């Protein structure tokens, strides 16, 4: 079997098994969204 | 079971313009509030049709 992926900005339809977490907002901290990971202070926004 | 035709002219390859018709989004990347040159499989402006 060939698995072919794409890694779009589009909704997330296969992942891997990770549990998953509770947000933690104003703190440095590592990051893990669907597989887009860095580290950074997380805050509410105005985004649309 | 199929439908006949008879008294069918030859297409007529009558051609026009494709004045800055027919754009499209060239891949899946999202991008927003920016230019971006790229070379694909478009068709050229003015182009004949
Ligand atoms: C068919 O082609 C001729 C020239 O080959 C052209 O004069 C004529 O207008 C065309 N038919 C139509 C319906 O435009
Ligand atoms: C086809 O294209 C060329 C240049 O794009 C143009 O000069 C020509 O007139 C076009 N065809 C017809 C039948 O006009």
């Amino acid at each position: 079997v060939v698995l072919s992926f794409e890694l779009l900005n589009a909704p997330a339809t296969v992942c891997g098994p990770k549990l998953s977490t509770e947000l933690v907002k104003n703190q440095c901290v590592n990051f893990n969204f669907n597989g887009l990971t860095g580290t950074g202070v997380l805050t509410d926004s105005s985004k649309r | 079971t199929c439908g006949t035709l008879s008294n069918k002219s030859p297409p007529n390859m009558t051609q026009f313009s494709s004045s800055r018709r027919g754009v499209y989004y060239p891949d899946d990347i999202f991008r927003s509030d920016v230019l971006h040159l790229t070379q694909d499989y478009f068709l050229p402006f003015n182009s004949n049709v």
